[PDB]
C-alpha cells in the first residue's frame, strides 16, 4: 500500500513548493516574471486540437474498456448456472461500443479543421485561430471524459443486471432503462462538444 | 480591445459546468442501479418505485447541460475577458454542485433500496431525503445562472 | 555600486531544469529503495514461531 | 568603467557595456575603446522628453565613412498591469548618409527598472535580434551590455531585470507533454503492480 | 487606476462559498439519511422525528446560497481591488463553514438516530447538539455578513 | 506605498482564524455527540449532564469568531503593511489553536462520556480535563488579540 | 522559420505507441497465462482454445508496433513544428488504446476461461467479448494511421 | 535600507512558538485523558491524582505562549532584518520542541496512569519519567530566551 | 553551430535501455527461481524442464546490451539535436519493453511451472505464451533499432 | 560585501540542533517509559534502576541543547557568509544525530526493560547496549562542535 | 570556452556508481542471511557450503567500486563538459544494474538456501541462478567501462 | 572571482558524511538491541556474545566521523567551487553507505544471533556474513577519501 503514499507525497510536495514561491513572489513584489501572456502566447494552439482529438479518443476508449471488462467478468459469474443470461446482456457491450463511436466520431469532427498557420509572430495574428483550436481542445476532452463514465456507469449497472438476471431474466429491460439514463447522460456531453465546435476555424 | 485568449475562461467554464457535475449524475445512477438489482432479485412490485433516485441524476445531468448549453451559445473570439470570469466561476460552481448532489443521491438512495426492502413505509421518507438533495442541485444551477449572465 | 548586475548567467533556465529533473530522479531511487529495504520481511516462522 | 550617460542638464539616459564592436569587412572594428572611458563623444543629436526619447552617438570617420548610431526610447502604459513599459524596436546605423535598419528584439521591461541580459547583438546566437533580411556586412554585439533611461534619478542604474526569466519558451509544451506522458505512463504502473501470482490449483 | 484580473477574487469567493456549503449538505443528507435507512427498518413511528438533521443540511445550503447571490449582485468590472478580497475571503470563509456545521450535522445526526432508537430520551439532547452544529452555521454567515459589506 | 496584497493577508488571516476554529469546534461536536449517543442507553438519565464539552466547544467558537470580526473590522485600504503582517499571524494562531483545542474536546470528551456510562464519578476527572481544553483555547485567543493591539 | 526542437514530440509519440500497447499485450498474456496454468489440471484437452486471447494480445502489440514504425520512417530534422505533433498524438492515442484492449483482454481471457473450465457454453460468449475488445484495439490503431496523415 | 518585508519571520515566529507547542498539548492531554476516563473505569479514587500529565500539558503550552508574548513586545515595523530572524528562529525552535514533549506526554501519560492505576508504585516513577519531558521542553525555552535576547 | 548539450539525450536512452532491462531480467529470474526451489523440491524430476525464463530473461538481458553498447559507440560531440532524442526515444522503448516482457515472462514461469507440477501437459503451451512475451521485447527492440540507426 | 539573509544559516542551524535530538528524545522517553509502565506490574523493584535509558536520552538532547547554545553565543549580523553555513551544518547534524539516538534508545530500553524484567540477568548487558547510542549521539555533538567554531 | 558547473556530472557519477550498488549490497546481505540463519538452526553441517551468494553480494560490490574509483580518478576542474557527463551516465547505469544484481542475489540465495536443505538437487539450480545474477552486474560493468572512455 | 558561500557543497558535504551514518548504526543497534532483550530470556550466559555485533556497529560511526573531522579541519573560504563538490560527493557517499552497513548489520546480527541462541554452531557464519557489511563500508570510506583527496 505505499503507491498511494508515494502519490500523496508528490502531491504535497508539489502543493506546498507551488504555495511557497507564491507567496515569495507576491512578497518580493515580482515585475510579472509569473507573466500568464508569457505562459499563453508561447503556446501552439495544435496542441490544443492535437490533445482535444487525443483525449475526446482516449478517455471513450477507456471507458468503453471498463464497461467491458465488468460486463465480461460478470457474465462469465452469472452463465455458471443461468447460460440464458447471453440472449440479453450483450446489448452492455454493444453499449460500450456505443461508448466508443460517441468519441470515435467527434474526434473526425475535430480532425476535419486540422491546418497550418505559417504565422510566427504571436501578438495579434491568427486571433481567431487561438480560440478556435483551444475550443477544439475543450470539446475534446470533455467528450472523451464523458464517454468514459458513460462506459463506466453502463458496465457496473450491467454487472448487476445480470448477477440478477441469473435468478431471473424477465427483469432485464426493467434494469436496463437505466443504462438507457447513462447513455443520454453520454449524449448531453456530444451535444455540449458540438455547440463548443460549431463556431470555429483553423488558419 | 479584448485581450488575446480572453474565451479560456468561459470554454472552462461550460467544461466544468457539465464535467463534474455528469460525474455525479452517472454516479448516482450506477450505484443505485447495483442496490435496485438486489432489489430485482429479491421482489419485483416495487420496479416503478425504484426509478426515482435515477430521473434525478438525470436532473443533475440537466443541471450541468443547461449551463454548459448556455456558455457554449456565448461562446465567440473577442471576449470582454470580465464577463469569463464569471462563465468560469459559473461552470466550475455548477459541475461540482451536479457532483455534490450526485453522490449525496446515490449514497441515500442505495440505503433507501434496503430501507424499503424491509419496509414498504419508508419509501415517502427516503423520497422526502431524495428532494432535499436536488434541491441542492438546483442551488448549485441558480447562482451559475445569476454569474453567466450578470 | 551602481547596481551593476552580478552577470546572472545565459540559458540558466536550463540549467536550472537539468538540475532539477537530475536530483528529484536521483532522491526518488533513493527513497524508493530506502522503502523498500526498510520493510523486509526475515519470515516471522521456525525459530521466530518459538520466539512469540 | 564609467558608463556612457547623457549628461546633459540631468543624466536621464543610462547605457554600459563591457565591449561594443561592429565588423565591416567581416573584421570587427573594437569600438569598446571609443566607449567607456573616451571623455569626449559626439552627442549633439541625442533628445530627451517622457516617454518620448531619442540618442546619436557619432564617432569619426574610421574605414573611411562617418559612423552613428540611433536608438528610439519609449514607454508605453498599460492598464492591465497599470505600470509604464519600456521598450527597444528599432536601431539605425548611418554611414556616409545610407541608413540600415535593425528591428530590435524582446529587449522589454518596466520603466521603473533596468534591463540586463548579458549578451545582446545582431549576430545569431551569440544573441538575436535579427530583421527582415538586411544582407548587410555589419554584425555588431554588445557584451554584458544594460540600459535605464527611464525615471532615471542619478548616474547610477536601476535595479536589473534578466531577460531569461525563470524558464525557456522553447521547452514548456515538451515539458507539459511529458507530465502527460510519466502521468499515463504511472497509472499503467500502478494497474501493474496489482498483479500477483496463484496459489493452490483446484484438484 | 484598478489592474485586470481585479474582478477575478470575488467570483471565486461567492463560488467557493457556494462548493463548501454544497459539499456540507451533500455530507448532512449523506451519513444521517444512510443512518435513517439503517435504523428505522426496526423503528418505523420515528420516521417523521427526524427529517431535522437534513432540513438543518438544507439551512446551511441556504446560506451559502444567500452569501453567494450577495457577492454575485455586488460585484463589478471597475472594482477597487480590495472589495475582491474581501469578498474572496468572505465566500471560502462562509462556505467551508458550511463544510464545518456539514461534518459535524452528518455524524451527530447518524449517532443519534440509533441512540432515539435505543433509548427514545436522547431526542431531548439529539437536536440540541444538531443546533450548536448550526450556531457554528451562523458563526460562519457573520464573518461572511462583516466582510463582504466592509 | 500601501499595498492591496497587505489587505489581501488580513482578510485570510481573520478567514483562516475562523475557519480553523469552525473545523475544531465541528469535530469536538461529532466526537461528543457520538459519546453521548452511545452512553445514553445504560444512563438515560445524564443527557442533562452531558453537554458540557459542547458548550465548550462553543467556547472555542467564541473565540475564533471574535478574533476574526475584530480582525475583520479593522480592515482598510491604507496599510503599511505591518498591521497586515500582525492580523494575518494572529488569525492562523488564533484558528489553528481552535482547532487544535476542538480536537482535545472531541477526543477527551467522547473519552470521558464512555468511562462516565459506568462510573459518574468521572465527571469531576472529566471537567478536571475540559478545564485544560479551554486553557489552550485561551492561549489561541491571547497573541492574537495582542497582535491586533500591536 | 523551422521551430527549434520540433523532432522530439514526434518520436516520443511512436515511443508511447509501442510503450502502452506492449503495456496492455503484457497484460493480457499475464493474465491469460495465470488462467491456463489454472485450468489445465482439471480439463488438459482445451489448452489449444485458451490461446484465443493471447494471439489477440500479440495483435494488440502487431497495432502498436506498425503505427510505431510509420511514425519511425515519417520523421524528419526539417519539421515545420506540425508533422511531429500529428505524430505524437497518433502514437500517444494508440498507444493508450492498446492499453486498453489488452488489459480487457487479459482479465476477460483469465474469467472466460474459467467459465469454459466449468461451463463449455461460455466459450464462444467469451470468444464474443474477445472481438469487441479487439475492435477497440483496432480503433486505436486506426484513429492513430488517419492522425499521422491529417 | 531594511525593506518594508522585513518583519514576516517575527511575526510568524510569535505564532509557530505556541502553534506547534498547543499541537503538542492537544496530542498530550488527548491521549492522557483518553486513559484518565478507561481507568477511572477500573478504580475512581485515582481520578484526582491522575490529572498531573494535563496540568503539565498545560505547562507545555506555556512554554509556547510566554515567548509568543516576548516575541509581540520585541516586535517592530522598522525592524533590523536580523531581530525578525531571531524571532523566528526562537518561535519555531520552542514550538516544535513543545510538539515532541507533548507527543511524548500523550503517550507515556497514557501508559502510565494504566500501569500506575495496575500497579501503584509507578505514581513515583510515572512521574520521574513526566518531568523529564518537562525538561526537554525547558531546553527549547532556554534556547528560545537566549535567541530572543541575542 | 549545434545546441548545446544535444547529445546528451542519447545517452541517457543507452543508461535507460540499460537498465530497465536490467531491471525485467533481475525481476524475470527472481520469481521464477523461487517457483524453482518451491516446486522442484517435491518433484526434482523437472529441474532442466524449467530453466526457459531464466534463459529468456537472459534474452532481455542481452537486447539491453546490444542496444546501450549500439548508443554508447555511436556517440560524438557534433549532433544536431536530433540524433540525440532519437536515441533517447529507442533506449526508454526497448528498456520499458524488456521490463515489461521480463516482468510477464516470471509470472507465467511461475505459474507455469506449478501448473507442470499439477498437469505434465501444460509444458508445450507454457512456453508458447512464454513466447509471446519474448516477442513483445523483440517488437520493442525493432523499433528501438529503427530508432537508433535513424 | 557580505549578501542579505545570510545569518539565518546560523540561526537555523541552532533552531535544528536541539529540535531534531527533541524529537528523538520525545521518542526516548515515548517507548522506553512505556516499557517501564508495562513493566511495573510483575517486578515493581525494577522501577527506579529502569530509568536509565531515559536519563541517557536526556544527554541525547543535551547535545544538541549545548550546539544551539553555542552558536547562538558565537551568533553575529556581521558574518562572513561562510561561519554562518557552519553553524548551519554543525546544527542539522547534531539535531538529526539525537533525533536517531534518542530513537533508538527509547526502543531499545523498552526491549532492555521487558528483557531486563523476564531475566534480571540482562540489567548490564542493555546497559551497554544503551551506551553504544549514547556515544553514537556524542559523535554527532563532536562534530557539530567542530564546525560550529570553526 | 568550457561552460562552468560541468563536474556535477562526474562528482555525482563515481557517488551513483556506487550507491545504488551499495544499496544492491546491503540487500544482498540481508535475505539470504536469514535464510542462512534458518538453514543453520536446522542443519549446522551446511553451513560452509550456504556462503556462495554472500560472496556474490561482495562481487557487486567490486562491480560497483571499480567503476566508482575509475571515475573518481578520471576527474579535473577544468573538463570539457562532454567526458563528465558521460561519467555520471555510466555512474547511474552501474548504480542501478549493481541494485539489481543486489535484490536478485539476496533473494534467490535465500530461497536457494531454504530448498537445498529439504532437497539437495536444489543446489546446483540456485548457484546458475548465482551465476546469472553476476552476469547482470557484469552488464551493467560492460555499459560504465564503454562511457569510461568514450 | 569565486562565486558566493563557495564552501557549502563541502559543508553540507561534512554534514552527510555523519548524517546518514548516524541514522545508519542507529538502525543497526535499534534491531539488534531488540533481538538481544529476546535472547538473554532463555540463556543469559550468551550475554557475552551480544556485545559482538555492537562494536562492530560502532565502527559505522567511527568511519561518519572519519571524513566529517577531516573536512572540519581542511575547510577554508577561498574555494574553486569544486573541491567543494568533491567534499559533497565524499560526505554523501560515505553517509549512505552508513546506511547500507547499519541496515544489513541490524538485520543479519538479529538474524544470526536468534540462530545463535538456538544453534550455537550458527555463530561461524554469524561472524562470517557479518564480514561483507564492513566491506560495503569499506567500500564507501574508500571513495569517500579518494573524493575528498582528489
Amino acid at each position: 500500500t505505499g503507491l498511494e503514499l508515494l502519490y500523496l507525497g508528490i502531491f504535497v510536495a508539489f502543493w506546498a513548493c507551488m504555495v511557497v514561491v507564491g507567496i515569495c513572489y507576491t512578497i518580493f513584489d515580482l515585475g510579472f516574471r509569473f507573466d500568464v501572456a508569457w505562459f499563453l502566447t508561447e503556446t501552439s494552439p495544435f496542441m490544443w486540437s492535437n490533445l482535444g482529438i487525443g483525449l475526446a479518443i482516449s478517455l471513450s476508449v477507456v471507458g468503453a474498456a471498463w464497461g467491458i471488462y465488468i460486463t465480461g467478468s460478470s457474465i462469465i459469474g452469472g452463465g455458471v448456472k443461468a447460460p440464458r443470461i447471453k440472449t440479453k446482456n450483450l446489448v452492455s457491450i454493444i453499449f460500450c461500443e456505443a461508448v466508443a463511436i460517441y468519441g470515435i466520431i467527434m474526434a473526425i469532427v475535430i480532425s476535419n479543421m486540422a491546418e497550418p498557420f505559417s504565422a510566427t509572430e504571436p501578438k495579434a495574428i491568427g486571433h481567431r485561430n487561438y480560440h478556435a483550436g483551444y475550443s477544439m481542445f475543450g470539446a475534446g476532452l470533455t467528450v472523451g471524459l464523458s464517454n468514459l463514465f458513460c462506459g463506466v456507469c453502463v458496465g457496473i449497472v450491467g454487472s448487476g443486471a445480470a448477477l440478477a438476471d441469473a435468478q431471473n431474466p424477465s427483469l432485464f429491460v426493467k434494469i436496463l432503462i437505466v443504462e438507457i439514463f447513462g447513455s443520454a447522460i453520454g449524449l448531453f456531453g456530444v451535444i455540449v462538444a458540438i455547440l463548443q465546435t460549431s463556431r470555429v476555424k483553423m488558419g | 480591445n479584448n485581450p488575446e485568449y480572453s474565451s479560456f475562461f468561459g470554454v472552462m467554464g461550460a467544461s466544468s459546468a457539465m464535467v463534474f457535475s455528469a460525474m455525479g449524475a452517472a454516479y448516482g445512477t450506477a450505484k443505485s442501479g447495483t442496490g435496485i438489482a438486489a432489489m430485482s432479485v429479491m421482489r419485483p412490485e416495487l420496479i416503478m418505485k425504484s426509478i426515482i433516485p435515477v430521473v434525478m441524476a438525470g436532473i443533475i445531468a440537466i443541471y450541468g447541460l443547461v449551463v454548459a448549453v448556455l456558455i457554449a451559445n456565448s461562446l465567440t473570439d473577442g471576449i470582454t475577458l470580465y464577463r469569463s470570469f464569471l462563465q468560469l466561476g459559473a461552470g466550475l460552481s455548477v459541475g461540482l454542485s451536479g457532483l455534490a448532489a450526485g453522490f449525496a443521491i446515490g449514497i441515500v438512495g442505495d440505503a433507501g433500496v434496503r430501507g424499503t426492502a424491509q419496509q414498504p413505509r419508508l419509501f415517502v421518507g427516503m423520497i422526502l431525503i431524495l428532494i432535499f438533495a436536488e434541491v441542492l442541485g438546483l442551488y448549485g444551477l441558480i447562482v451559475a445562472l445569476i454569474l453567466s449572465t450578470k | 555600486p551602481y547596481n551593476l548586475a552580478y552577470k546572472y548567467n545565459l540559458e540558466y533556465s536550463v540549467v536550472f531544469n537539468l538540475v532539477l529533473w537530475i536530483m528529484i530522479g536521483l532522491a526518488l531511487a533513493v527513497i524508493i529503495t530506502s522503502y523498500n529495504i526498510w520493510n523486509m520481511d526475515p519470515g516471522y516462522d521456525s525459530i521466530i514461531y518459538r520466539m512469540t | 568603467h564609467p558608463p556612457v550617460s547623457y549628461n546633459d542638464t540631468a543624466p536621464r539616459i543610462l547605457f554600459w557595456a563591457q565591449n561594443f564592436s561592429v565588423a565591416y569587412k567581416d573584421e570587427w572594428k573594437d569600438l569598446t575603446s571609443l566607449t567607456f572611458g573616451v571623455e569626449n563623444l559626439n552627442l549633439t543629436g541625442s533628445f530627451w522628453n517622457d516617454s518620448f526619447a531619442m540618442l546619436s552617438l557619432t564617432y569619426e570617420p574610421l574605414f573611411g565613412a562617418t559612423v552613428t548610431f540611433k536608438f528610439i526610447l519609449a514607454s508605453r502604459f498599460y492598464p492591465v498591469s497599470a505600470r509604464y513599459w519600456f521598450a527597444m524596436e528599432r536601431l539605425e546605423i548611418h554611414s556616409n548618409g545610407s541608413v540600415a535598419h535593425f528591428n530590435v528584439s524582446q529587449v522589454t521591461g518596466p520603466s521603473i527598472y533596468s534591463f540586463h541580459c548579458e549578451y545582446v547583438s545582431s549576430v545569431s546566437k551569440k544573441g538575436n535580434l535579427l530583421v527582415t533580411n538586411v544582407p548587410s556586412v555589419w554584425q555588431m554585439t554588445l557584451h554584458n551590455f544594460q540600459i535605464q533611461a527611464f525615471n532615471v534619478t542619478g548616474e547610477q542604474f536601476s535595479y536589473a531585470s534578466d531577460c531569461a526569466g525563470f524558464f525557456s519558451p522553447g521547452i514548456w509544451m515538451g515539458l507539459l507533454t511529458t507530465l502527460f506522458m510519466l502521468f499515463i505512463f504511472t497509472y499503467g504502473l500502478h494497474m501493474i503492480l496489482s498483479l500477483k501470482t496463484m496459489d493452490r490449483f483446484d484438484d
